[PDB]
């Protein structure tokens, strides 16, 4: 019941940059945005949860920032294994609606 | 290692039944709730089904509301997903998530919400 | 990952030493402090970058500055005479020193 | 008695009673050494021996003691 | 009731109710051990940071948590 | 307070196989991490394996890796460590080691086990 937009649809960075995603719900979810990493066919990886929060084997690279509607997740420094489609969900309350998805491609 | 192995994905005809059986090793089932994410082919996650730590609090996504049927097996650690009366729709890979942790008696303030920390493998469905 | 200890030091009778142990980021991450005596089994001295266990005499001491761990004995006696390895986990797997075989004259 | 009872039920019930959870057996939070708080709610935390790190998990916000107590009489 | 009480106090006399020690002063936080029943580990410590602070672990008490506890609150 | 004993140590030809076995003296050894260090004779103590309290969770050191088997019976109160296909520089003293609850590290030992794999 939630619209959990997700921006932008695809972007292009270089092998080294600064990458931020956009991920803006239709009512307040409070904190409760999760940053989820799904590589080339395979299962999604939890990077981040309550907006903050790091998750074992996720590199430090990985931030999340935000509050309220808009969240934001930050890239600083880009890899060959930072190729993947990253979704935004919130799990504020059900039904845990997801992002649409941004497609990462290293320029 | 934690980690969570689901079966019964394969190809159905339209109209048809499928239960996927999503095994766990290296925790346990009993005090996490277990959700169903599925992904069509070019197309986004999708939120299926959520059932709490005892089977109290079940909760389907709602263009499978009806026809699906999540539940639980603490005892022999495995979480399932009847799937009936598939649409061509329904074509997708699944993935059984772990969101949140009980602690305290089965109501949904009582989790600790870490948003899906382990996925699944995912099986194919196809219809 | 590697933990780089002297090979051996000296102490007085009576004296305070001090035994080091090199590491990359050892001020993040905690740093436990066996004693080997040769013939017996290894005895934890210290659990924690600073902090020992119960029975273990208030002697010895623990730091952690920078890079390098450090274990220190104050008015060491001869029954301190022993091997001391400094003990921390890489990602899972815990990785012990090279030993400090500790000489009281 | 009863009215210290009654009290610490309104205690609990408030979440000033920080009787902590049992700490998950597999959590897949990053953290580090217990003395640098990567995570921050009050938390109870043990240093895990496999990572040397610390799980930790943060006292319930509701009714601490009586989830203990039911999570004490549920096993 | 008064069976009840019995029971929370052996409990908390054998450390069986890990209650935090706070009403500072940094402790040590011990491995993680598993209860009798459950795979879950029970707490050693009760680490808090606040927003602008730093890290306060301070260790359960194993003799008499909730005891302690109470009397700290109480005390201030 | 709780006891290790260890047994099952002694000669083996190299890539031969050993089951040394640690036996404990209280209930309280299934609520411990259980590990294996080993200390090579001329050299300092070197970590082998670790598992937790269920057994669900091993962890083993490169040099080991795949060659051995770190498993608990928590009913006996043991804890044993398959050791297949051995090598010359597996020769060491194994303890036995109980991270105790009481500490950070592991304060718990037993006297260890020499194995000696050689020709």
């Amino acid at each position: 019941d939630i619209v959990v937009t997700q921006s932008p649809s695809s972007l292009s960075a270089s092998v080294g940059d600064r990458v931020t995603i956009t991920c803006r719900a239709s009512q307040g979810i409070y904190n409760s945005i999760a940053w989820y990493q799904q590589k080339c066919g395979k299962a999604p990886k939890l990077l981040l949860y309550s907006t903050s929060t790091l998750l074992s084997g996720v590199p430090s690279r990985f931030s999340g920032s935000g509050s309220g509607t808009d969240y934001t997740l930050t890239i600083t420094n880009l890899q060959c294994e930072d190729f993947a489609t990253y979704y935004c969900q919130q799990y504020f309350v059900t039904p845990e609606t997801f992002g649409q998805g941004t497609k990462l491609e290293i320029k | 290692e934690v980690q969570l192995v689901e079966s019964g994905g394969g190809c159905v005809k339209p109209g048809g039944s499928l239960r996927l059986s999503c095994s766990a090793s290296g925790f346990s089932l009993t005090k996490y709730k277990m959700t169903w994410v599925r992904q069509a082919p070019g197309k986004g996650l999708e939120w299926v089904s959520s059932i709490s730590s005892t089977s109290r609090d079940i909760d389907y996504a709602d263009s499978v509301k009806g026809r699906f049927t999540i539940s639980r097996d603490n005892a022999k650690n495995s979480l399932f997903l009847q799937m009936s009366s598939l649409r061509v729709d329904d074509t997708a890979v699944y993935y059984c998530t772990r969101d949140g942790w009980l602690w305290g008696w089965d109501v949904r303030s009582n989790y600790y919400y870490n948003a899906l920390d382990v996925w699944g493998q995912g099986t194919c469905v196809t219809v | 990952y590697e933990l780089t200890q002297p090979p051996s030091v000296s102490v007085s009778p009576g004296q305070t030493v001090s035994i080091p142990c090199s590491g990359d980021k050892l001020g993040n991450k905690n740093v436990c402090w066996f004693q080997h005596k040769p013939g017996q089994s290894p005895v934890l001295v210290i659990y924690e970058v600073k902090y020992r266990p119960s029975g273990i005499p208030e002697r010895f001491s623990g730091s952690n500055s920078g890079n390098t761990a450090t274990l220190t004995i104050s008015g060491t006696q001869a029954m301190d005479e022993a091997a001391y390895f400094c003990q921390t986990w890489d990602s899972t797997t815990v990785v012990f020193g090279g030993g400090t075989r500790l000489t009281v004259l | 008695l009863l009215c210290l009872i009654f009290l610490l039920v309104l205690l609990d019930y408030q979440g000033m009673l920080p009787v902590c959870p049992l700490i998950p057996g597999s959590s897949t939070t990053s953290t580090g050494p217990c003395r640098t708080c990567m995570t921050m709610y009050p938390s109870c935390c043990c240093t895990k021996p496999s990572d040397g790190n610390c799980t930790c998990i943060p006292i319930p916000s509701s009714w601490a003691f009586g989830k203990f107590l039911w999570e004490w009489a549920s096993a």
